[PDB]
């Protein structure tokens, strides 16, 4: 009902007073905040806890691949260069 | 019903060919498009009717795109 496409950069980790964390999309990493005042001054980056979350993972991984379809079937240049270097990899380069 | 077919694909309408495949299949993925952008000669569509087989043949050429109809 805003009829505009958005595009879906970060992913939280609850709904109901247990959001305490985000994912992000483009770097694929995990930022925290446990602390009262400033959430313990800056973000605690822990990339998708190290390879060890595969429900974390695979989520992560399909809302990256969801993002690059999005991107690449807007922008035209961009689907080129998806088109000749990254296609099979599905994980072209970070940021 | 007519059939048609993608002969060669443009060095420089390669960035255009995707988008208005993707745009056509409504069911085909990106690396779905693109191996099927690579592995020329091969199907597009079958059993399309003519007007829609001229419309996007049409806009296939319009983008620089060797189309031929069976």
């Amino acid at each position: 009902k805003l009829k505009a496409k958005p595009l879906l950069l970060q992913l939280p980790i609850g709904e109901a007073k247990t959001f305490k964390g985000v994912v992000d999309v483009v770097m694929k990493e995990k930022l925290l905040w446990n602390c009262n005042s400033n959430d313990g001054k800056d973000f605690e980056r822990k990339p998708l806890l190290e390879m060890n979350d595969p429900e974390l993972l695979k989520e992560t991984t399909e809302a990256r691949n969801a993002l690059i379809e999005q991107v690449a079937d807007l922008d035209d240049e961009f689907a080129d260069l998806v088109l000749e270097e990254f296609s099979e990899n599905f994980d072209l380069l970070p940021a | 019903h007519f059939t048609v077919r993608l002969t060669e694909a443009k060095p420089v309408d390669k960035v255009k060919l995707i988008k208005e495949i993707k745009s056509h299949i409504q069911g085909i993925n990106l690396v779905q498009a693109k191996k099927l952008v690579e592995s020329l000669p091969q199907e597009i569509k079958a059993n399309v009717p003519k007007a829609e087989a001229e419309k996007i043949k049409a806009a296939l050429e319009a983008v620089g795109g060797t189309v031929v109809l069976e």
